[PDB]
RNA sequence: CUCGA
């Protein structure tokens, strides 16, 4: 029911809070997992238990808050208050 | 003309007033 | 002068009858350049044929309303304007529309002559009261763009004829707009964005097509003078 | 800056200073205008800071007496008659008498014509009186003006703060490459250059019989031979370019006291602040919303505002504790390639073009053993480069700068050259660079209408007249009936018919409206030159009828119409205009507030040695500061990771911000920030 | 005490401190500011910072 | 979005290029890609692209004077050497393009630029907090855009014209792109009135009802309108489905419809309808024809004649003064007089004489920009001008600057001119030093539980109902009683409530009590909220900002003192006042109060006042006594007369205010209780800032108040 | 009101000025048809214009040459009014060496085979008795304007001065329309262009070049997807 | 010290 968000407008703020409770809980919920991607990404090449990797397919060279972001967008992470 | 004095281009002034002391 | 390379075109198809063209990348700022051009020769220089004058069968000095059917006389006139046609043949033609009895109008319910060809059957023209008859008397002819209605004011005869607005043109509205694209490290070059919505006469495609050769010959009158140089 | 702000300084009255008072016991009642300020302090020219009303300008005519006090000239009126006799009265003197407005109806032999006239009277009191009972009257309209002040044409359609801007940014034009002097002017221009002091005035009368970039001869008439020297490509105070050019040709008569030569802002001897540009006056697809200005990129391609600035850098070789600091093209560990454009010595050669980082005196100073890191004695020993006990301090061009290298200036101990105790060498290098007008540089007129450049569109895009030719600058129209200052509006159609040219009907008689106009402006030709005297000049009734017989073009078609306005084609589309837009020329200056300077940005760098937060200004390479009232605006939004990481490892977290920059090129997250230094410090100054 | 010395009359606060022998529990929005914590608000407060984040069960093959 | 320049962006993103340019291979190592950044080797503009992808960054100007000062924005590398700012945001940051400079913050962690992109977005705000009325909207050329196109011309080309004669209707298309064919070829004009079969635009909830009314109107479905071409293109900007809007798109308009496009439809929906109508309103300002010239500048017609006549009053007063029978100080005031009618009969002189096609007028009555004072001043006369005194000049400046003032004329302007700028130094630093107190006594205000569960509130008058019977909504509704949240159902005279306890007063909801009958609601407030430290949410009611209830963990303490702060700037009581009213000091109006209620006691003379009250149950008689210099305020006796002048005999109620002035907030509390000197404070702040055309949500000022009354002293210990 | 093909016909003023009547054009469609050529015409005409220039005595802008009246940058600024063709489409270098007394003009320059100089008469400096001017210029060809190359980007040395290259040759471009907007079956827009050129190429030369420009670009709409 | 918003 709008037009197609561009840049950083997407995922739309609107449906990204009904996922969580409020503004300020989802900076907690897309930084924790951004840092969850880029462990990652950093320890895909050395080591076992890294962080799970990018839930949904990453876009090229995406930023891990943005990836997240999209996870968190199509209910695929869970929280703890 | 205005300041006709030390032979400056020719500026034409709309001027109703005389200057009686110059600057 | 100097190469200018890689301009190329796409095209996104929003629905059967209404595309998208982008034009990318362009010279600064040759976007602007065309792109009023592209948008007025789609919107006044293609061939087209629509209703010129019509005449109703008991409508002599009223023009207010018509016995028989719901609609008034403006009304008939307005979505028999939007009769979307195609004619063979460029002088006039004329065509009658006659329905009795209680029921609904259509444009399928036309009978087309030789070589005319009426492409929205199924529009409604007209809701036919009990016992009703409608007799209606329409004329087409070819032409470009839109001209008024007062200008054909002697195509109808004296005698219960009215003329009506042309919408000659087969593209309906086109909006345009331009925007930047980077291609190697200036951002300084432009990108041309072209909103066509047309008939179901042709598709946003040909109708394109069309324009650009109506253009190439115009600036090709000029292009004769003497065939110099310039950068492709 | 310019010559007009040189002589506005030396013509300042300060209030503050020792005898006088401090900033911290200034009232309301010591900075605003005071009755007694008429024709001895200019009531427009302060500034409008903090130091508003503590400093005035001298008004023109005013002058000092032995004791101290103000004397302004008064005409004295003898028995309601006005006289020719001119005698300066002080303050306390023209309250015991009355004198009358410069602008009253006289007689040719000098009565009022009105019994009634507007008199000034002690404790500021304006009413009118008998003209028997006028004691005296001022010199000139102008005469409570200053001189900057009295340079503003249709000083008297605009508002006292809006005027206050047009003056005091006068004095920040900036000397441009080609000077024009407006079409538009007051008259003041003349004596405002000559008397500023940066032309070249003939001492004595004679002819020119040498004439050379360089310097100026004058062969005058007993038979003695006086030269000026050219000023060429100087460094002004400001970094501006004071350049002095020749006028007279070889074997020109020029008598004494005339301009031989102008400087910068001159053009034939006037005061020449900026140039005439093509202005339209419409909004134009926001690009010039609220105080935005467009310009054509023509004023780029034909250097209309390119300005010459040059930039002083110096560095100079001292006594150490364990030797000398040398200047040499010998620089550890630096390729063959940076050091090509040094000379011999270590000094960039003259002509060398340097961008920011570039070299330009290669100086090494001896660094001692144990002052050396750990690693850098491994990457010392892992490289067998030794005897480099000297490290790199040479003087690199700052970031923002880039110009031709035009002077070289060496002093040196060795060369009887008497330097401070402790230094050998001092060299002083001077770069020059050439500013076109850029996007962000802050353009100004004459009645404080100010704005940066928002949008340079190509000479194509631009609104262009009947005849093909394009407007310069499009102003919008938002910011004009709010100002007040309609004198803009009014030098705009003034300048069109300075541009165009005018001729009155001289048939059937001189019209209604030119009976008040001199004869010699009854015709104009194109490009011709006028005065608006300060409360006196052009009248609107004047003004709306040249409107209506300007000259036609080459063509003989009128552009613009008897309303002043002219019918403008859409350069991006080709359709007109639907409405008819005001279309003149204004004199517009450009101002010393460039983008070039302004513009500043920082990953890291130095670091306050106490404090440890980084630090200020942009000359010391320093960052923003995230004040009291930005933490405010941080805390209102909740955003406290935001908050935090800025006052932390951004700031004067010691180890914070080391293992930040390092976690970014390595690609890991962010650490979690420390303890700032700063609180550690607090706590040993409580303790 | 650390809010207040930071506000107005810094001598009056910091000798009535020293004499009182107050304790400042660090706990406020200028007192964090000035030590570096995170701020007691917004995204701050102990609802929202203390929170785990974990993947649904929910994998792609690889 | 936002532009930063090139070269800003690699020094600010310089450890991040150097990171990229070493895993493209483009260095070697670490080392060289520095040199390579700071040699601004080619391959850096390409690496830099990808960097700052998606990577907000935060915009600064200052003075920062609310939350609004800071924003986050996408940046976009632009050449050149200026940052590029969208003309919307330039409301809350104050803006103007005269030579502004403003700050860039690179957020590095992940929950820093988590919260640009979430919580400091310009998207994400586009109300203001303070007053909850939007702020990026039209406000200079694209008000006057909108305004252009959506005006109807009764004389206009195209226009459509009644059948009659052998011609039928003319002017009635069959689609709008039909009317833009014809604005094409130059038939049909954008502003004249037509008829137009629309069938992608919801028409008006009046006329949908009528039509469909069963059923929603659905995109495809015919309607037939009376408007213009440009009213039509106008709406095809707001979303689909919005109600066809035929009116004139004012600045009010515009701002009534952004204000129901943030309460009904979401966030992103917002964001882009309010970048259609910035695009919309520059492209039809430019071809708008709005211009100033000199001959746009009428002069009023009888200016000499109405000039002659108070020019004859001045000069029969001026006799008056010559034989003396008026005082030097009431021959000021007499001539004050004559000249401030003046001005207005030239004022009025100028409204009639100029036309509405005038540019200068469409700019002022278009909302844009500027006063009709401002316009009087530039076409008609100056005015009655101050001197460094404060009274007005018994001289008035008669000149326009039109027609160029005289030299004393413009030497008497200069001095209120000068003194406007000095005090304005003067009166932010005040300003600023209040917000900054304001600031440390609130700082720890925060929202630390949902409900607090206190069925305590307050009584607000929602609306006050005339003599015949017709209920007149209350000025004080916008700052007092929208976006509450109730504490008791609002119950009519039936026994349905019409809106349940704890639910947000919407702007139809208020319209639900207000058609009820009903005049007054008990309302959650943050005076009442009963928490140990900060506030609950209930309680606070609905976030200005966010339109929704408050989040657990907002500072709205800073919120509230940078609201109040903020308009500072502009004052005249006056600032001192609210710094009177803040601070708890005893006024310089120190009026009296009615400690007890009972029977008024009028002992009045002329040497002095002393006014007594028999208390109506038992106690005795308080004497008070009173300088003759005060004047009693006009109290709404029992008798239901508004305009009772406290004479004896008066039945006053306990805490009534006698004479006019201030009362002593520190004896309103020892006399009313807590909870009515915090509404006296409330309203008391409010009153000054609404004489002055600035609204704040009592919410602001009660979560001051509250930190004013959270302390006792001790009696007995 | 069926179609009748344009008709592109040319009308001289000057020796380089002509308008050019095309008709006839479907109405509101003269206006675009101007434009888009004038936009092509002011900007993306080939021509030739000085790149660099060489002073023996100097070694940058900001100086003065003996016995001559105006300093480097007013005679730089003076060489920015040349105008030169060149057929060599590559760098060429022309050569002016003149003793004072006397003027130096644009005729004073000895151009190399290839390039021509257009207007002989140019003041570019005074020289007296003392006066000696050796002034390089590099010609090369492109269309537009570009600025100075630096020297950083150029291979080019101290003694190199680089300037400013205008190398549009058109001057001046103007049109108007006139609708035949009697009310009948026959409405028409025809369009005068007006062109004026810097005595560099004839107006309907840069015409020409406009006209394959656009035949050229405007080819692009008609290659189908 | 001076200036810019
Ligand atoms: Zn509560």
């Amino acid at each position: 029911g709008y037009d197609t968000p561009l840049g950083i407008t997407n995922p739309p703020i609107d449906e990204l809070l009904d996922r969580v409770s409020s503004k300020y809980a989802l900076v907690i919920y897309a930084a924790k997992r951004a840092r969850q991607i880029n462990d990652y990404y950093n320890q895909l090449g050395e080591g076992i238990l890294e962080y799970v990797g990018p839930l949904v397919e990453p876009g090229l060279q995406e930023k891990p808050l943005s990836i997240a972001l999209r996870e968190i967008h199509a209910d695929l992470l869970e929280h703890t208050e | 003309s205005n300041n006709s004095v030390p032979g400056a281009p020719n500026r034409v002034s709309f001027a109703k007033l005389r200057e009686p002391l110059e600057v | 002068m100097l190469i200018s390379q890689r301009p190329t075109l796409s095209e996104d198809v929003l629905t059967d009858n209404r595309s998208q063209f982008v034009i990318e990348p362009l010279e600064p700022g040759f976007g602007y350049t065309l792109g009023n051009s592209l948008r007025r020769t789609l919107l006044s220089s293609i061939p087209g044929a629509a209703v010129t004058s019509i005449r109703i069968d008991g409508v002599l000095h009223e023009f207010t309303t018509v016995p028989g059917v719901k609609e008034d006389v403006t009304e008939i006139i307005l979505n028999l304007k939007s009769l979307v046609v195609s004619s063979e043949e460029d002088e006039p033609v004329t065509m009658y529309l006659r329905k009795q009895g209680p029921g609904e109008v259509t444009a399928g319910d036309i009978v087309p002559p030789a070589g005319v060809t009426v492409h929205n059957p199924g529009m409604h023209i007209a809701t036919l009261n009990d016992k009703g008859k409608l007799e209606v008397e329409l004329v087409v002819e070819r032409g470009r763009g839109y001209v008024p209605a007062v200008q054909n004011r002697a195509s109808g005869a004296e005698i219960g004829r009215i003329p009506v607005d042309s919408i000659y043109s087969p593209v309906l509205k086109v909006t345009y707009k331009v925007d930047a694209t980077r291609v190697e490290q200036r951002t300084d070059f432009d990108k041309l964005i072209l909103d066509v919505e047309t008939k179901n006469s042709i598709s946003p495609r040909d109708a394109l097509a069309s324009a650009g050769k109506t253009l190439v010959e115009l600036f090709g009158l000029a292009r004769e003078l003497n065939v110099e140089a310039e950068g492709i | 800056n310019n010559p007009l702000s040189g002589l506005t300084h030396k013509r300042r009255l300060s209030a503050l200073g020792p005898g006088g008072l401090s900033r911290e016991r200034a009232g309301l009642e010591v900075r605003d205008v005071h009755p007694s300020h008429y024709g001895r302090m200019c009531p427009i020219e302060t500034p409008e800071g903090p130091n508003i009303g503590l400093i005035g300008s001298l008004s023109v005519y005013a002058r000092v007496n032995p004791f101290g006090f103000i004397e302004t000239p008064y005409r004295k009126v003898v028995d309601g008659v006005v006289s020719d006799e001119i005698v300066y009265l002080t303050a306390d003197e023209e309250d015991r008498h009355v004198v009358a407005q410069a602008n009253s109806p006289i007689d040719a032999d000098g009565r009022f014509v009105e019994p009634r006239v507007l008199v000034r009277r002690k404790a500021g009191e304006v009413e009118y009186v008998p003209s028997s009972e006028v004691d005296y009257m001022d010199v000139s309209p102008r005469q409570m003006v200053s001189v900057a002040t009295a340079m503003i044409p249709f000083l008297e359609h605009d508002d006292a703060n809006r005027a206050l801007m047009g003056a005091n940014m006068q004095r920040q034009a900036v000397p441009l490459v080609r000077s024009e002097a407006p079409l538009v002017g007051t008259g003041m221009e003349l004596r405002a250059a000559i008397d500023a002091g940066d032309v070249v005035v003939a001492e004595e009368s004679g002819v020119i019989e040498e004439v050379s970039a360089d310097y100026i001869t004058v062969m005058h008439d007993n038979g003695t031979r006086r030269t000026y020297r050219m000023r060429k490509f100087a460094r002004s105070n400001h970094g501006t370019c004071a350049n002095q050019c020749p006028i007279v040709d070889a074997g020109d008569r020029v008598e004494a006291g005339q301009v031989i030569a102008d400087g910068p802002c001159t053009d034939d001897g006037e005061m020449a602040l900026g140039k005439n540009l093509l202005v339209a006056i419409m909004p134009w697809e926001g690009h010039n919303y609220e105080d935005a200005i467009i310009l054509s990129n023509r004023l780029v391609e034909e250097d209309v505002l390119t300005s010459i600035h040059i930039e002083e850098h110096e560095i100079d070789a001292r006594d150490t504790k364990l030797g000398a600091e040398e200047i040499t093209r010998d620089i550890p560990n630096i390729s063959d390639e940076v050091l090509a454009d040094l000379d011999e010595r270590g000094i960039v050669r003259i002509g060398a073009e340097v961008r920011d980082g570039d070299i330009l005196v290669g100086k090494v100073t001896p660094k001692g053993e144990t002052e050396l890191t750990p690693e850098e004695r491994l990457l010392r020993a892992i490289f067998g480069e030794k005897a480099r006990e000297v490290r790199d301090t040479s003087l690199k061009v700052p970031h923002g700068e880039s110009g031709k290298v035009i002077g070289i200036r060496v002093f040196s101990r060795e060369d009887e050259d008497e330097l401070p105790a402790g230094v050998n060498e001092l060299v002083r290098v001077y770069v020059a660079q050439k500013r076109k007008i850029s996007d962000g540089d802050k353009l100004a007129g004459r009645h404080g209408n100010k704005g940066v450049i928002g949008k340079i569109l190509p000479v194509e895009d631009m609104p262009f007249l009947a005849d093909g030719t394009p407007v310069d600058i499009i102003l919008n129209t938002h910011g004009v009936p709010r100002r007040m200052n309609i004198g803009q509006i009014l030098e705009t159609h003034l300048g069109w018919c300075a541009h165009s040219g005018w001729k009155v009907d001289a048939a059937k008689g001189v019209p209604d409206w030119a009976a008040r106009l001199p004869d010699e402006l009854l015709e104009a030709q194109p490009n011709a030159i006028v005065s608006t005297p300060v409360f006196d000049g052009a009248q609107e009734a004047e003004l709306q009828g040249l409107l209506s017989c300007t000259l036609p073009n080459r063509d003989g078609d009128v552009l613009v119409d008897a309303d002043g306005k002219a019918m403008l084609f859409d350069g991006r589309s080709g359709e007109p205009f639907p409405y008819p837009v005001t279309v003149g020329y204004m004199y517009i200056m450009k101002l010393h507030h460039l983008v070039d300077d302004k513009i500043h940005a920082r990953s890291t760098g130095p670091y306050s040695m106490i404090t440890q937060q980084p630090l200020g200004g942009k000359a010391q390479f320093g960052g923003q500061r995230f004040g009291e009232m930005e933490c405010w605006a941080m805390q209102a939004y909740g955003a406290a990771y935001t908050l935090q990481e800025l006052l932390t490892i951004k700031s004067d977290d010691t180890v914070g911000r080391v293992k930040v920059y390092e976690a970014i090129v390595k690609g890991e997250n962010i650490p979690e920030p420390g303890i700032p230094e700063s609180f550690k410090v607090l706590l040993k100054e409580l303790q | 005490w650390l809010s207040a010395a930071s506000f107005q009359e810094t001598t009056r606060v910091l000798t009535d401190a020293a004499i009182n022998c107050r304790s400042d529990k660090l706990n406020g929005l200028k007192e964090n500011v000035i030590i570096g914590k995170l701020i007691p608000a917004g995204t701050g407060i102990n609802r929202y910072r203390n929170i785990a984040v974990q993947p649904t069960e929910e994998a792609r093959a690889a | 979005q936002c532009g930063l320049p090139k070269l800003m962006a690699l020094e600010l993103f310089k450890p991040f290029v150097m990171k990229r340019l070493v895993d493209l291979n483009h260095a070697q190592n670490i080392k060289s890609a520095k040199r390579m950044v700071e040699r601004q080797r080619p391959q850096v503009w390409d690496v830099l692209e990808e960097v700052i992808a998606e990577h907000p960054v935060l915009l600064n100007r200052a003075p920062t004077l609310h939350r609004l000062g800071i924003q986050a924005f996408e940046p976009m590398l632009v050449e050149g050497k200026a940052i590029q700012l969208h003309p919307l945001v330039c409301e809350a940051f104050n803006a103007d393009f005269d030579g502004d400079q403003m700050a860039v913050h690179l957020p590095l962690s992940a929950e820093a630029q988590a919260e640009a992109r979430i919580l400091m977005l310009s998207s994400n705000n586009i109300l203001s907090p303070a007053s909850g009325r939007p702020l990026a909207m039209p406000r200079l050329d694209m008000v006057t855009g909108l305004y252009y196109l959506t005006t109807e011309v009764p004389g206009d080309t195209g226009e459509y014209q009644p059948a009659s004669g052998d011609h039928p209707e003319t002017g009635v298309y069959s689609s709008p792109a039909e009317a833009i064919m014809a604005a094409d070829r130059g038939v049909l004009s954008v502003r004249a009135k037509i008829k137009v079969r629309l069938t992608q635009l919801r028409p008006p909830v009046e006329i949908e009802a009528e039509l469909f009314g069963h059923s929603g109107w659905q995109p495809g479905d015919a309607w037939m309108a009376e408007t213009t071409l440009g009213r039509v293109m106008f709406n095809e900007l707001l979303p689909l489905g919005y109600p066809f809007v035929n009116k004139q798109m004012h600045k009010k308009v515009q701002a009534a419809i952004i204000n129901d496009l943030a309460e009904r439809y979401p966030m992103i929906v917002v964001a882009q309808t309010v970048d259609k109508l910035k695009d919309a309103g520059f492209y039809w300002a430019t071809r708008s024809g709005v211009t100033v010239s000199m001959a746009d500048v009428l002069v009023p017609p009888r200016k000499k004649e109405i000039l002659d006549h108070y020019e004859e009053r001045a000069d029969k007063v001026e006799k008056q003064f010559q034989r003396g029978a008026l005082n030097h100080d009431e021959r000021n005031e007499a001539l004050v007089e004559i000249w401030k009618e003046a001005t207005d009969e030239v004022g009025q002189a100028l409204r009639e004489h100029y036309p509405d096609d005038n540019p200068i007028i469409t700019i002022v009555d278009s909302g844009a920009t500027g006063n009709f004072t401002q316009t009087r001043t530039l076409a008609g006369m100056k005015g009655l001008v101050t001197n460094p005194k404060g009274e007005f000049i018994p001289r008035p400046v008669k000149s326009s600057f039109r027609e160029g003032l005289t030299v004393l004329e413009y030497f008497i302007n200069t001095h209120g001119a000068r003194k406007g700028l000095a005090d304005t130094a003067l009166r932010t630093a005040d300003s600023g030093y209040l917000t900054r107190r304001l600031v440390d006594v609130s700082q720890d205000v925060i929202v630390r539980e949902h409900d607090c569960q206190t069925e305590r509130g307050i009584v607000v008058e929602l609306a006050e109902r005339a003599p015949d019977g017709t209920l007149i909504r209350d000025p004080y509704i916008e700052t007092s009683a929208y976006a509450r949240t109730l504490g008791t159902d609002a119950v009519d005279e039936a026994g349905n409530v019409i809106v349940e306890r704890g639910q947000d007063l919407g702007d139809p909801e208020i319209d639900a009590l207000l058609a009820a009958g009903i005049t007054q609601v008990k309302v959650r407030s943050v005076l009442t909220c009963a928490t140990s430290t900060g506030v609950c949410a209930t309680c606070y009611g609905r976030s200005m900002a966010t339109g929704k209830l408050v989040d657990i963990g907002e500072a709205v303490g800073i919120v509230a003192a940078q609201s109040i702060g903020e308009p500072g700037t502009q004052l005249t009581g006056g600032l001192p006042r609210v710094q009177e009213l803040f601070e708890a000091r005893v006024p310089r109006g120190k009026a009296p109060i009615a400690d007890v209620t009972g029977r008024v006691r009028l002992e009045d003379g002329e040497r002095f006042y002393k006014i007594t009250i028999v208390p109506d149950d038992g106690g005795e008689e308080v004497v008070y006594d009173k300088i003759s210099k005060r004047q009693r305020l006009r109290v709404f006796k029992h008798e239901d007369g508004s305009e009772r002048v406290l004479s004896d005999g008066d039945h006053v109620e306990v805490g009534q205010q006698l004479m006019e002035g201030s009362a002593d907030p520190h004896e309103v509390l020892r006399v009313q209780g807590p909870r009515e000197v915090q509404i006296h404070l409330v309203r008391e702040v409010q009153e000054v800032y609404r004489a002055q055309g600035v609204s704040i949500h009592d919410k602001h000022i009660e979560v001051i108040v509250r930190q004013m009354l959270r302390r006792v002293t001790i009696i007995d210990s």
